[PDB]
Formats: structure tokens, C-alpha cells, sequence
């Protein structure tokens, strides 16, 4: 269309054009050299004397002289369709799949707008995600933001595809039900290996769960505009299904450390003074953009779940990345390297785990009227089974009280079976069974968080029903 | 009117040109869309412009004029039942005109023009007028609205339109020097509203709850600051001090707080009955909400416009309750905001005037005479929930060197099923001697040296714990033993406060002092005892401590007589047993 | 205890000052590189 | 107790602010007779001349149009131009060559600045 | 009592009447030395 | 007395503007910004050049614009009108008057960053003011002349403390010899952006006690500008340094929170752009705190003397922070408070173990009040410091491991803060006070007290706890 | 100028047990006394001023409390000199540049107060030059480094720093002069942490 080749300035990832005041700020831009290669950019400061573009790749192979720039969009979008589910694209859309591209019913800007406070309504519906240790002690709600804090080389990526696969709504537990409700997962993948890309394209096709899904697989040799855009496309395709389709989405993005890495690199490359601990002042602000875009709005049928992951960058729970979604989001699943090094999979300590908005979506009408308490006292038993197995190191049994010997079989057992289920897939009836059978093993009337009737109803099964077949 | 085009867009800052005559801080509308900006910077015949909203899709060329004043908010009728953002924009009218989604320059006004008023003048043509005083009255649900002269307005009235219905852009009186004065007026949020003389902290701010009223006082005009644990109640006790103070109005500032948070207390508000009359309490109360994706000028003028709001209720003669949610979110705005202006940061990255900004926020509190001539205070109440919950953080250390009262929740208490989960070995206020003698007039004249007596049980209980912790309670001697089950008396009888009670979740001071003396009493006649040789096991049997027990569901109507039953009971109890 | 906390309150000090001092000159080199292309582009 | 004698203090004290304050009144009447009486142009040429001098360089003088007249003939002896403008009485403003600086040497504005240190000498007079 | 604080009252009323007369005597002096020191 | 005024403003940002032809505006100049609306506000040269002066601005920027306004010329230095009719007066923090009287008639126009003191003319503090606080008067005594802060905490009463002392603060001229009359203290009382409350206490205070007749109050509150903050201290020294050497008066100085004061410098310094210290403060704090507390002492040849108490509150109760390290560097000592005596409820809480007064030994002795005092002190707080030693070892093993001679130090040392600390709101004199240290000390055997000489071991030791 | 540079072999006996016993410092020795506010550093130098061996004494008070420099005036004349038997303040010499005083002045006392001591070495006397904080000169430093717009190294110090403290402390030693005598300066030089 029109061509911009008043090129003045390469250097890193930035490039000078003159006589470019018709480029708006924020434009999609390609950017073409002698060898016909096409480069994209974006626009990201507009002035009379000339405009800078950042680069997307490298400048390997540009000269002032035969280089040139043109527009491709005013403003960074993604062309939505139902049509999305099974496929799988790039970070700014580009089917990766072999597939022909898709039909477009809409294009939407990828910065969505904020949510109304007013249009939103109370979480109070649970997603079964199919492991014991968030269904019955860390429940996740439907609009919830209920990130997992994993480490260095914790398994994340496996529970990650595992909650992918088995994700869930269950009407049938909230009163009458419904006919139906529609369920999609949305994944983005930033800064990936091609080894993650390859595990995550299996799983997803060993199974039938990319007929539900869209991926958004982002690699770590990719641009970093790509990662930074990544989540933006992942949450403005989850929001177009849930408040125009009535689904309810459920969106995993797989490393938010890479994300605030790039954010970093980027805004190092805009020239900006760094904040804390070099990271952008202005984190906190989009941090909330990425996460803040999920919930439940009234009247609306749909819903939107984030599960964000990220990786601890040294253990340190008081490093920016981390504190700063912990002060955004609502509660923390924690791995622990502990039950990884001990064979236990998947790996989540209940101790450091919370989830803020799980007392809302259990109770009657939703799950079973016993679920609070019973994880209220799973809680405590554990956390004594731990403290009295240290103890037992110096003490020896032979001078531990009988309850503190029950506690501490306790301990064991709820590591080997309600932390340790494999592959296996466990609705919340087998989870609260299995929960019932390991409290079974203390004595009735140490079990003071729970009601006389629910334990005249449920206490009392036999652990040989999960023992028998870990 | 101040025009110019649009220079140099990079991120939320834009550069203007043209704009020679523009003013420091005021508010420029930029591009076609009218995004609302602050003018930060002059230099020659530019301005620097920062954008509220995002800046994607303009471009050079494009107009940029300016409004011509500073950040201001509209005061008059129609703010009560209203929720609004940091900005002071309706969120129930932007709902009904643009979805479930905020977009971008969408312009709608504070209060709502087409409404009609019931308007009783009050001044008569050749009267004068100043600053504060009341034109006339319009009423608002249960309030009796009154509508002020600017503050800086001055003059002789010329004419006074007659008892109707008006909408709030009409002129409802004209002086003579042809200014038209409406029932409204904008003021700006960073000024403090003038006042003719600011009192002294010689009253107290009665919240309702025994802990705050009794052991950590905040006295009306007063600033207190509360640390929000999670499972620590302060959602429960901020919506008590709500509903039971003595407060006309209660402003909540919410600033920048999580979706769903705010989704709660939007939510739980307006299911909220006053007592005083047994309608909504949102007839009485304007929220301020803002989440953490809005823009980062609205969370960081939220509490200056709720300020200013509680500052107008005061002139018109009536004590507010403003509470601001995360104060912690507040410094986080600045800080941004200051990042983005390229400032030097200090300590955790926070700009150098943070404490100077948090001190003249907390300190347009106060009780004052009006320039009306009335009496009307703000009572202050900011919550800090530092990321970590860590107190060196500095917004609290800050917080803490300006705030006269400090109520520390803590989830260990809510663990054991206290509630108020306040903890009062943390805790402090530094209004109890200037409020002794209100108390000496008002509730009784021994009231301060029980309230001392009753906080040093609690200290040599507290001190007897390391000894109770290696040793049950069981091992304790006698003397020792009354004082723990004395000071598990006040924890459960006194400190603790059912928020769901029909007749607990308020007390009175009187009721206070009651239950107080009660306990006392009882200590000194059991202290008699043991040292008569009375085993304590037989004393913790006595019905006496049964009945002190229930003292806290006891209507106020009928405590009295509950009381002097009691206390004659408690004195009979310890001379026959022997 | 209360020495591991006095170490640790010592470290983050002196880790902070640090950051604040690259800052600091981070800032001013590049306010005169702004000045110098201003005075002679 | 003696607490008292701090009404006499504030009652010495707003009585001789008001005594000064009628002298000023008087002052400021009796400026603003002056140009009515003839001998206003030779201290209003005093002033224009003392404003030109604090110049390095004056593009004009300025006045009100009553006294352009007679300040004629110190504007072209001296070069500068000069204006008309509804300016302050009892004296005559300067402009800088640039156009960016500007000296008044107004009587009224001359009484403001002298008010301060004058009070003393006003008060041990008085008293 | 009451009655130390009406003598005081009585006392810087008078007090206030003796300044003002005593300055009405020399306000003309006063005026004439500050034209004297105003004017050029 | 002619105005000049310059239109020629550049560039506006955060606190400072520049203004282009201002050759004529001297460094320190006080300025004077009208705007459009005929706001008047005022300012300082802070850099003056060929191109262009740099103003900061006393308050916000806010109406500022590059077409209507316009700066002019107040005075080539920074002057403060003062007089001996400024006492009983209330004041801005700029100078100007609150509490409705006329404005003041100047006897002189003094510089408000004054002068130094020439080392020649200074004579020695001497003489002992008797606060009624026994920790100050027998352990850190005050001397006349001399800057003996307070070190205070978040919440702790420090305010109350400089209450009291300026209440009970006397001379006793019997024990110096002259038994000359009483010469009551004047008082000067800046503000540094207190809350309404603090400054409620302060005037009721002063009005119970008739002080204000005999004082002079600049107040700047929490809702004032915080760049005037710089100026409150150097007006009230002015005035205080006026008062002691031109009318022979005693002018007690309190400064309270000089870490408002040192966050305003910060955040002066950071708009300029200065090469910070040690959490962000200028490099020149040091300097520019030392201009205001260098101000106070005695001269040679005059009797009027400037005492200070300035009181700062430690942020996070640590000494090693930037303002109360730089304080300490500069002052006389210091009074620091303990928040754990505050929550065992003992007032004052001075906790005399990081408290000194470093003139202590030029007031006390022979003629100086009574021989025996510097070793009663000396003593003190070496028993002092063993019992808190031993207090620390039976936190750890427990009391009935202790010997007879641990014992009885763990004994006098909760004495101590019973008796000696702990005296609430009444006025002790030195004798009393005295008299409790010597019965504190009996508590001891006679044969522990190295510090003291045995004469005066014999004179004083025997006397039981029963003081009435 | 010297003719030649001396292995320190005597004491510089301060008249402190702690310092002349465990610590000693040599008569052509260089000693520095860091210390926090409160510890007891000027009491120190004092005390060194009162009883040390040497036979002039030169003080610098740069930007430290002006108490202590009228301390000295006022006091050391009514003492007497540990060995000529004269007042104390005949062998003194004072340099005062208080803490209110010219910031710029610091760097010019320690360095008119070293020259001094220099000339009283070359007379042929045993010099002891005491600086009251060299931590001042530091600030003077900053300051005007401040003002040249030059970059810092840490703690906003100019990297010279180390430099000019070199060049400074290095002027001491005991030397053959260039008459022929014997002469030394000690420096005992106080920090300010």
C-alpha cells in the first residue's frame, strides 16, 4: 500500500523512520530489505521528526538504503471463531497446526477492556480439576485466580497438561443441573522448550483434549513481543468464548516468570529506568491486566479461570514475580521438591497451599455438605503427622502417646494415597471417600472439626478401597 | 479555551503543542477520543500530557485541548447510594450505556441531571452570602441535604427561586454581581476545603465494639489504622463500624482492590440494614471502587476523592466515617506513577514524598467549626496489608508515625475462634487521656481506672503464659490460677463480640463499664477469698460467672437492672460460700 | 534468632543501597547524553 | 490567675494595629491626591527616571496616557519609546529591551514595599 | 473568681482607649514622615 | 523600592521553573510567583546563570503557566522581620500570623540562615538546668547552651516529655553560689508537620502552665507545603538566637519530628537531582542539619543563652538510620527512649544505657550542685549494665542458678526502673533524686562501688527505699 | 621536601594504657580511630592533645562541633605541657572549620594543617597532627563533586577518594631534614562511620 524508506537509525532491536507521522502508536508494521525477507515490528513512540520501530528477530541483514517499512494494522488484533477449538497457533496467532487458517467472526483488540466492578457477581461454583489435593483442600472456583508456585525443576508442566485433560465442570452436584454447559481450556505456553512443545502437542493428541482446547505455544527462541502477546491472545479468545458463547473457560498460562522476564528485556529495549529488583515500576499494573481479566459477570452464563504457573526464581517466595501475583491473585498451590525427591507425584504440599475463595463454592449444592470440614481436619492431622514425625527422630515411638502413633500413619498414608495418585483421574466423591478412609485411621473423637453427623454418616470405610489400587 | 496538537506519543505520555497559556496540573482531553490527561510538565510552547486511559491508536496531528481546571469533583445531591470510581465516574450508568466492559473516553457526569429535587430556600433577595452558608435544603432518603455556597464566593442575592422540583444544573439563586449559584459546585481533590477553626480531640467516635471503644479509643476527628490478614474478620468488622457508629455518613474507599474483593463488598453493602432506621444502608453511605486493572490515575485519586467527599458531609454539618481499603494498593499507584514521571525512588522504590502525601491525606481528618458555623468531623480509618504482612514495610511505618490509634487483627485470634480478632497486645491509641474526661461526665467517673485495672489483668495474664504453656493450667497455684480464668473472663465475655447478634453486635459505654465492674468485682471478692482458703475449683462453679457470662446479650433497655442484680449477686456469692 | 534477623536486615540494607547507587548513575549518564545530543545532536 | 493580662497584651496589640492601618489609610489618600496637585510631574519624571536606570537596556516606557504628556521629554531625550495604557498611577513602568523584564516604579506599589520597615519608625512616632 | 477577670477586662479596655488617644495626637507626623520616605 | 518582575518562564516541573533574563536575581533570592489568578507565592534562587534561574517553589506548582505568570524580586536574602513583641504570638512556619492579631512591627531584618559563631566567641555551657526527670538530671544532666535531642519511637511520649521539661526546667542558682532571682525560660516552639493532635496537647500544655505568654510558636502542620518545611527552624533560631543575644533572655528551642524536617530535604534533594547518601538523603545532610543545630550555645560577653531540644523520631527504632546517625554526629548526646520501659507502663522511658550528655561533666561537682554527683552516675551505670547482663543470662538458665552477688544486681536493676525511672509527672529535685540513687546504690555492698571515693561512700551510703 | 625517609623506632606515647600498651603507634607512624557517634572520639583526641610526647601539637577541626575547639581555647591555657613545663596551649595549633562553616573550607584545613606540621617537622621537632573527621572532607568531596556533575563511585564518593586520603596520610614519617635534623609527624586522623 505505502511504503515509509526514510530509514535513519538501526541499532539493537529499535529502528528510526522519517516522515512517519501517519503510524499510529502501538502499529503493526513490516519491515522489508533488499533480499525480499519480511521483518515484523511495532510502533512504540511517534513523533514529528520520526518514528521508532522494535524489531521483531534480529536486524541481521538491514541498510539505510534499501530498507523499508510499511503498516500492516493500527492496532494489534486477533481474529476470533469458535473455530479455534483444536487448534493450536504461535503467540500472535499464526496457525502452527498445518491447518488452513480460520474464518474470522470478529476481530477483537488483544488489550481487552477492564471488566465493569459493578457487572461482576460472587465465585461461588467449583471445576473439578481431577487431584485430590485441590478438589477437597485448595477447591478452585469458577472466576477464581488460583496460581501454582512451582520451582526450579518441579514437575509443572505435567500438571499443567494433566489439569488440561482432566478439567471439569459438574452440574449434576449443583441442585436440578443443567442440559448442558460448554467447557474449553485455553493454554498459552510462554518461553517454551522444544521439548515442552513436543510433551505438550502429545499429551494434548494422546488423549482427545485439543477437541476442547486452544494453544497458544510460545517458544523460548521466538521474539519476546511474542511472549508479552502470548497471554493477551490466550485471555481475549477465552473472554470472546465465555461472554459471547456461554462456555466456561478454564486458561493455564505455563511460566509467568518467562513473561516478566520479557517485560524486563522490553522494557530495558523502550530505554526505562528499572524498578525493584530491575523489573519494570510498572509490573504491578500488568500483571493486573493479564490476571484481573477473569471472573463471573451477571447475567452472563460463561466464566473465566485463570491458573497461572510460575517458577520461583530461587526458592524465595519474596522475590518480585512471585510476591506481586500472591498480592494480586487468590491463594497459591505449592510444590514441594520434598514429596518430587520422595516419588510422590503430583507434588503438592497442602501445608503452604491456600485458596481464598474456596469457601464459597463448597457446601450444599455444590460438591457435598461435608467438604470444609473434612478439609479442615485433613489439614490438621497432616500438620501434626509432620510435626510428631520429627518429633519420633529424637523421641522413638516406643515413647509417642497411641493418638500421636495413629497421627503419624496417618502422615504416611495420606502422603502414599491422597497426594499420590499418579495419572489417575479422581472425582470429588473418590477424593472425599478416600479423605473419609484416612481420617478412619484416627480415632472418633480426635476428629473435633467435623459434626457428629457427618461422621456418623461417612466415618468408618476401609483405606483397602484405594490401598488395593494405588 | 486552550488548543494544541499532539507531538510526541510514547506510552501513556503524550506532547503537546500550542499549549502555551496551559496550567500546571490541570486536565487536557487528547486526540479525537477525548482521553482525559494531566498536564506534569511546561517547557516553551509544549506540555507533557499523561494519559489516563491506554494511548494505543493515536497519532501525531491529532488536537489536544485543555479543560482549564484541575482534578475536581462535583458536590451536591445524588451522591448518596452511589457507587463511583476513583475518578468520581458512576458505574451503574456507565453499565447501562457500554456493557459489561469499561471503554475508553466514555463521558458521564457525577450526578445525575434529570433528577428532580424537592427544594426549600432559605435566604431571602438582599441578603448576604459567604462561603459555607446554606442557601437552601433539598431532601436526600433520610437526610436533610443542605446546599452551600462555594467556599469562594461572596456576594448580596438578588433572586431566590421559590419551593420546587429543580434539576441540579438549575440556577437556584442569582446575586447580584450575576454569579449562578446551582445545587452543586466542583471542588478540587487535592485542596482541602476551608474551615474556620479546627477542634481539639476532646470527644470520642463510639464504633460499637467493646475492644476499640474501651481499650484502643479513636476520638471523632481522630485517624486509626487496621492491617488486613486474611481470615482475620476485617470485612465483618469494617461493615460493624459501618452500621453501628455514630457516624451521619460513611464513605469506603476501596483502591485498587482485588476484582472479586471488590465484587464482595459491592455485593454485601447493599444487603446491609441500618440500625437508626431499618432501611439499606447505602441510603447513607457512597462507595468509591476501583480494581487493579483501572487506570493508575483513578486508584491513586481515590482517596482524595472520597476525602473530599467526607470533607463536603462535614460541612454541611455532619460527622463521617471514611474508610480506605488498602492504603498498601494507594502507595503501589504512586509509586508507579512516580516510576513513570522518571523520579528517584526511596527505600522499596517508593518516591520520596510518600509520607509526606499519606500525612496530608490522613490529616484533613477532624473535628471542626465550619464556616457555616456548625460542627461536623472525618474520622479516618486506612487499612495497610503490606504484601508480606511485614510491619517494617513503609507505608505502614509511615502510617504509623501519623495515625493517633492502631488496631492490630490478627488470624491467629480468628484461628481460635475470637472475633473481634484484635489483638491487644499490639494494639495502641493515643486519644485515651486527651478523651478521660468525656468519660468522667459521660459513662461514669471511676470509668478510666477500671479500664486500667482491666488492662493490667490482661498484661499479668499474658505474663503468666510461658508458665502455662510448660505446665497446664491444672499445676498454676491458686493465685495464679484466678488470674488466667479472670482473663479468660474478658477474652469471652467482654473483648468478644458476636458481629450477628441481634443484641451483641452493639454496646454501649455504659454497658462497657457495666460488664467491667462486674468482672472486677468479681476478682477482688475471689482475691478475698483465696486468701481466705477457698479452693479455686470451687469458685469457677459459681453461678455468679454464669450470669456474667450472658452479660453481653443483655438489651441496653434492660441492662441496667440486669447490672445492680448481678453485682448484688456477685457479693452474695463469696460471703455464703464458705 | 534475633542475630539471623539483624543479619538479614543488614543484607537487604546494603543490597538496596546498591541497587539505589546503579540507579542513581544510571540516571545521570544518561541526562548528559540526552544534554550532549541536545547541545550538539 | 494572672492569665488574664492577656487580654490588656491583645487589647495593646489590635489597638496599634488599628492605629497603623487608619496611618495608612491616610497615606494612601494622600498619594492618591497627589497627581491632582501640580507638583506630580516632576516626581512622576523622577520616577520614570529612576525605572529607566535600573534598566541595562528599556524598549519603552509605559504610562498612563494623563501623563504621557509630560513624560515626553524625558522619552526622547533618553531614546526609548513609549505607550499608553490604563497603567498604575503615581508612576511609570519600564520594559526590558527583550520584552521579557519589567520595572514599576508606581507610588502606590512604592508604599507596599516601604510599609514594612517604616512600620518601626511609624510606631516609636506615634508613641 | 470571675471578679479578677472583669478587672482585667476593665483594664485593657482602658488600656486600648489610652493607646488610641495617645496615637491621635501625632498622626499627622507620622503621615508626613512616611510620604517623606515613599516619595522619591 | 521598585518592583521588577520577569515574565520570561521556560520550563515548570515538579517544585522548581526556570526564568530566562534574570541576570539581576541573586543565589538565595526570595522570590515572589503571581499567576493569572493573582495568587501570590513565593520561592528561592537555587541557580543562577547567563541562561536561565532556577526557583523552587514554598508550595505546589498547581496554576502555573508560561503566559500569565510572572516572578518577582522580594529581597536578595532570606530576612525574617523580628522584634521583643513576637512572644505570645502563633505563626505560619513562613512568618506569617495565625491566631488573628496584626502583623508584627520588625526591630531588624536578620538573615534566617543567621551566622556561625565564631569558635572565640563561645564560651563553655556550664551552667545545670534541673529538668525534674531524675534519668536526665542525675545520668544526663542539661546544660544551658547545649542541643540534647530526643530519640523517639512511632508511638512512644516524647512530646509529653518535652512538655514536662519545659514546665519544670529551672537554674537553681543556690547551688551554683550567686543564689541570684529566677529567670524564667523563654520558649520557641517550631512545627514540622505535626498532627492536629500533637499540637492540641502542646497548646493546652502551655496555656495550663501560662507558658505561652513567654513564647513564641511557628507551626507547620501536616497539611502545610513540605518545602516550607526547611524554613520553619531556621525562623524560629533566628528568633531565638535574637531574643538570647540582643535582649539577654533564655530561650529554650524544642524542634519536633526533625525526621519530617530531613524527609522534606530528600525529597528537595531528589528533585534536584543531588548524589544521594545512604538510603536516598542528600550528601549534604550533615551540613545543612548542622546549620540549624550549630545555632544554639553561650556567647562571651552576653547573658542570654539558646538551649535546644529537638526531638526526631528513629525510623523503625534504629539508631544506625541516616537521621539519627547524622543527629548524633552533630549534637551533644542524646535522650532515647525504650519502647520496652513504655509498654511495662514506666514514664519517662529513658532508657539511660544509649542516652548521653556529652557537656554533663561541665555542670556537675563542687558548686555545681553537689561533689558526690558524676561518680552517683558513673556507679549507676555500671550496676545498671551488669544487671541487664544478668537479665539477659536468666532469660536463658533461669534464676536459681544465679549467685548472691548476681541476685542483688538483677534486684537494683528492677529498682532502678521501678524508682529511678519511673516517676511520672512529678518535679524532682536534684536532692531527691539523688537521695533515690544513693538508696538504690545501698542496695549493694558497700565494697562493689569502685566509681565512687570512700568518703563519700561513707557520707551517703545506709539510707533504705521509704523517699515520701 | 625531606632529605630522607626514617624506619619509625620510638613511641608516641598518648598517655591511654590501651593505646601505648597493645596498640602502640610510632613517632612517625599514622594511626586512624573510627568510631560511632557516642564512643568517645573526641574525648580521645583530646586526651591526646593533653598528653602526648610531642612537641607541637596541630589540631584540625574539620566540620566537627565548635564546643569542642572553645573547649580547647579555653581550657588548655590554664594546663601546663607534660615536659616544658609552660601553658599547654604554647605548643598548640589550632585549624577550626566548624560544621556550619564553608563546606568547600574542609579540604583546605586538613591540607594548611598537614603543611604546618610539615614546617614544625622541618624546624626539627616531633609533630603530632590529629584530625578531628576526615569523613567531612569526604562530604566536602561529594559535594563538589556533586556540582562538577561527575560520576560517583560507591556511597557517592568521587573515586579519587582513596587518592587523596593516600596523599594526605603519607606525609607522615620520621625524616632526616633538609638541615639535617630530625623531625617526624604522626597523624592519628578520625572516621565517622
Amino acid at each position: 500500500k505505502k511504503e515509509y524508506t526514510g530509514i535513519t537509525y538501526i541499532s539493537g532491536p529499535l529502528l528510526f523512520v522519517e516522515n512517519a507521522k501517519d503510524l499510529a502508536y502501538g502499529a503493526i508494521v513490516d519491515i522489508k530489505d533488499g533480499t525480499g525477507r519480511v521483518r515484523g515490528g511495532q510502533v512504540i513512540e511517534v513523533s514529528e521528526e520520526y518514528a521508532v520501530i522494535q524489531v521483531f528477530e534480529e536486524t541481521t541483514g538491514l541498510d539505510l538504503a534499501t530498507t523499508s517499512v510499511s503498516l500492516v494494522e493500527d492496532v494489534a488484533r486477533l481474529g476470533v471463531s469458535k473455530e479455534m477449538l483444536g487448534r493450536r497457533f504461535n503467540g500472535i496467532g499464526k496457525p502452527i497446526d498445518g491447518l488452513p487458517p480460520i474464518t474470522p467472526e470478529k476481530r477483537l483488540p488483544i488489550t481487552g477492556l477492564p471488566l465493569n466492578p459493578v457487572a461482576r457477581r460472587k465465585p461461588e461454583q467449583f471445576i473439578q480439576t481431577g487431584i485430590s489435593t485441590i478438589d477437597v483442600m485448595n477447591t478452585l472456583v469458577r472466576g477464581q485466580k488460583l496460581p501454582i508456585f512451582s520451582g526450579s525443576g518441579l514437575p509443572a508442566n505435567e500438571i499443567a497438561a494433566q489439569i488440561a485433560r482432566q478439567a471439569t465442570v459438574r452440574p449434576d452436584l449443583s441442585g436440578e443441573g443443567e442440559k448442558e454447559e460448554p467447557f474449553a481450556v485455553v493454554f498459552a505456553a510462554m518461553g517454551i522448550t522444544q521439548r515442552e512443545l513436543s510433551y505438550f502437542i502429545q499429551e494434548f493428541e494422546r488423549t482427545g483434549a485439543l477437541s476442547r482446547s486452544v494453544l497458544f505455544l510460545n517458544k523460548a527462541d521466538d521474539p519476546t513481543i511474542e511472549r508479552i502477546l502470548t497471554p493477551r491472545m490466550a485471555l481475549t479468545v477465552a473472554e470472546y468464548l465465555a461472554f459471547e458463547h456461554d462456555y466456561h473457560v478454564l486458561v493455564i498460562l505455563t511460566d509467568m516468570t518467562n513473561y516478566c522476564e520479557a517485560l524486563r528485556e522490553i522494557g530495558a529495549a523502550r530505554e526505562e529506568i528499572p524498578g525493584r529488583r530491575g523489573y519494570p515500576g510498572y509490573m504491578y499494573t500488568d500483571l493486573a491486566t493479564i490476571y484481573e481479566r477473569a471472573g463471573v459477570v451477571e447475567g452472563k452464563k460463561g466464566s473465566v479461570t485463570q491458573i497461572p504457573i510460575l517458577s520461583m526464581p530461587d526458592d524465595d517466595r519474596t522475590h518480585p514475580i512471585p510476591d506481586l501475583t500472591g498480592y494480586i491473585t487468590e491463594g497459591q498451590i505449592q510444590l514441594s521438591r520434598e514429596l518430587h525427591r520422595k516419588g510422590i507425584y503430583p507434588p503438592i504440599d497442602p501445608l503452604p497451599s491456600l485458596s481464598r475463595l474456596m469457601n464459597n463454592g463448597v457446601g450444599k449444592g455444590k460438591t457435598r455438605e461435608d467438604h470444609k470440614q473434612v478439609s479442615d481436619q485433613l489439614y490438621s492431622a497432616y500438620a501434626n503427622g509432620v510435626d510428631i514425625r520429627k518429633l519420633v527422630a529424637i523421641i522413638g515411638e516406643d515413647a509417642l502417646t497411641e493418638n500421636d502413633r495413629r497421627y503419624l500413619q496417618f502422615a504416611d498414608a495420606f502422603e502414599r494415597f491422597f497426594i499420590n495418585q499418579g495419572q489417575q483421574n479422581r472425582s470429588i466423591e473418590e477424593s472425599l471417600q478416600i479423605a473419609w478412609a484416612l481420617l478412619s485411621m484416627l480415632p472418633q473423637g480426635e476428629l473435633k472439626r467435623i459434626s457428629k453427623d457427618h461422621i456418623g454418616k461417612y466415618y468408618g470405610q476401609k483405606l483397602e478401597e484405594i490401598w488395593g489400587a494405588p | 479555551m486552550i488548543q494544541g496538537v499532539i507531538q510526541k506519543i510514547a506510552g501513556p505520555a503524550v506532547i503537546a503543542k500550542g499549549m502555551l497559556g496551559a496550567r500546571m496540573y490541570d486536565i487536557c482531553k487528547v486526540g479525537e477520543e477525548g482521553l482525559v490527561g494531566e498536564i506534569i510538565r511546561l517547557d516553551g510552547d509544549t506540555a507533557f500530557v499523561q494519559v489516563y486511559e491506554d494511548t494505543s491508536g493515536l497519532k501525531v496531528g491529532e488536537p489536544v485541548v485543555s479543560t482549564g481546571l484541575p482534578l475536581a469533583v462535583e458536590l451536591g445531591p445524588g451522591m448518596l447510594n452511589g457507587i463511583y470510581d476513583g475518578i468520581q465516574r458512576p458505574l451503574e450508568r456507565i453499565r447501562e450505556k457500554t456493557g459489561i466492559y469499561i471503554t475508553r473516553g466514555v463521558v458521564v457526569h457525577a450526578l445525575d441531571r434529570e433528577k428532580k429535587w424537592a427544594w426549600t430556600p432559605m435566604v431571602k433577595p438582599g441578603d448576604e452570602v459567604r462561603g459555607g452558608m446554606v442557601l437552601g435544603t433539598v431532601p436526600e432518603f433520610g437526610f436533610t441535604h443542605k446546599i452551600l455556597v462555594p467556599p469562594d464566593v461572596r456576594g448580596r442575592v438578588k433572586e431566590v427561586k421559590p419551593a420546587g422540583e429543580y434539576t441540579v444544573e438549575e440556577p437556584v439563586v442569582v446575586l447580584e454581581d450575576g454569579t449562578e449559584l446551582k445545587m452543586y459546585h466542583t471542588w478540587p481533590v487535592r485542596r482541602a476545603r476551608p474551615v474556620q477553626r479546627k477542634l481539639d480531640p476532646n470527644t470520642p467516635f463510639l464504633t460499637g465494639m467493646r475492644i476499640l471503644d474501651v481499650l484502643f479509643p479513636v476520638a471523632m476527628g481522630g485517624t486509626a489504622a487496621i492491617p488486613g490478614p486474611f481470615g482475620a474478620g476485617k470485612s465483618v468488622t469494617q461493615q460493624s463500624l459501618a452500621k453501628w457508629s455514630n457516624a451521619d455518613v460513611v464513605v469506603y474507599v476501596g483502591c485498587g482492590e482485588r476484582g472479586n474483593e471488590m465484587t464482595d463488598v459491592l455485593v454485601e453493602f447493599p444487603e446491609l440494614t441500618d440500625p437508626k432506621t431499618g432501611g439499606p444502608l447505602m441510603h447513607r453511605t457512597v462507595l468509591i471502587a476501583n480494581t487493579s486493572n483501572m487506570p493508575v490515575a483513578a486508584r491513586e485519586a481515590s482517596i482524595y476523592v472520597g476525602v473530599t467527599i467526607a470533607e463536603y458531609f462535614r460541612d454541611q454539618g455532619f460527622s463521617v466515617a471514611l474508610m480506605a481499603d488498602s492504603t498498601s494498593r494507594w502507595a503501589e499507584a504512586l509509586r508507579e506513577i512516580s516510576s513513570r514521571l522518571e523520579e528517584m525512588p526511596a527505600e522499596e522504590g517508593y518516591p520520596p514524598y510518600l509520607a509526606a502525601r499519606l500525612a496530608a491525606f490522613y490529616e484533613r481528618a477532624g473535628k471542626v467549626i465550619t464556616l457555616g458555623g456548625e460542627e461536623g468531623a472525618v474520622t479516618i480509618v486506612g487499612a495497610v496489608s503490606p504484601p508480606g504482612g511485614d510491619m517494617s514495610e513503609p507505608v505502614t511505618q509511615s502510617t504509623l508515625r501519623i495515625v493517633g490509634a492502631f488496631w492490630r487483627l490478627d488470624a491467629s485470634l480468628a484461628f481460635r475462634r475470637h472475633f473481634p480478632a484484635i489483638n491487644w497486645n499490639g494494639s495502641y491509641s493515643l486519644f485515651t487521656s486527651a478523651l478521660d474526661p468525656w468519660y468522667r461526665e459521660n459513662v461514669a467517673e471511676d470509668y478510666p481506672e477500671l479500664r486500667d485495672a482491666i488492662s493490667e489483668l490482661l498484661q499479668r495474664e499474658a505474663g503468666l503464659q510461658e508458665i502455662v504453656q510448660l505446665v497446664g493450667p491444672d499445676a498454676l497455684q491458686d493465685a495464679e490460677r484466678l488470674v488466667i480464668e479472670v482473663g479468660r473472663i474478658i477474652r469471652e465475655d467482654f473483648l468478644q463480640q458476636n458481629a450477628y447478634h441481634e443484641v451483641d453486635a452493639y454496646c454501649s459505654m455504659k454497658k462497657a463499664y457495666g460488664i467491667m465492674k462486674m468482672i472486677l468485682a468479681f476478682y477482688k471478692e475471689a482475691e478475698a477469698a483465696i486468701k481466705r482458703g477457698v479452693s479455686i475449683d470451687e469458685i469457677l462453679q459459681l453461678p455468679v460467672l454464669e450470669r456474667i457470662g450472658r452479660a453481653r446479650y443483655v438489651s441496653e433497655e434492660e441492662f441496667p437492672a440486669y447490672f445492680e442484680e448481678a453485682m448484688k449477686e456477685i457479693q452474695g456469692a463469696f460471703k455464703a460460700l464458705a | 534468632i534475633p542475630g539471623i534477623r539483624a543479619q538479614i536486615r543488614f543484607i537487604q540494607q546494603v543490597l538496596e543501597q546498591r541497587e539505589r547507587e546503579d540507579t542513581f548513575r544510571l540516571k545521570r549518564i544518561k541526562g548528559k547524553i540526552e544534554a550532549r545530543e541536545a547541545e550538539e545532536e | 490567675e494572672s492569665a488574664g493580662e492577656l487580654l490588656v497584651a491583645t487589647a495593646r496589640t489590635q489597638a496599634r494595629g488599628e492605629v497603623l492601618e487608619e496611618v495608612r489609610r491616610r497615606v494612601r489618600e494622600a498619594l492618591e491626591a497627589l497627581p491632582q496637585k501640580p507638583e506630580w510631574p516632576e516626581v512622576v519624571r523622577k520616577l520614570a527616571l529612576e525605572a529607566l536606570e535600573a534598566l541595562p537596556g528599556a524598549k519603552a516606557l509605559v504610562a498612563n496616557p494623563e501623563d504621557l504628556p509630560h513624560l515626553e521629554a524625558l522619552a526622547r531625550e533618553r531614546g526609548v519609546e513609549l505607550q499608553a495604557e490604563p497603567a498604575l498611577r503615581l508612576g511609570v513602568r519600564a520594559v526590558g529591551a527583550e520584552g521579557k523584564t519589567q520595572v514599576e516604579n508606581s507610588l502606590l506599589a512604592r508604599l507596599d514595599r516601604a510599609w514594612d520597615a517604616l512600620s518601626s519608625k511609624v510606631a516609636q512616632a506615634l508613641w | 473568681t470571675e471578679a479578677l477577670l472583669a478587672r482585667y477586662r476593665e483594664r485593657a479596655e482602658a488600656e486600648a482607649k489610652a493607646v488610641r488617644e495617645k496615637a491621635m495626637a501625632r498622626l499627622d507626623e507620622a503621615v508626613a514622615l512616611v510620604l517623606k520616605e515613599v516619595l522619591p
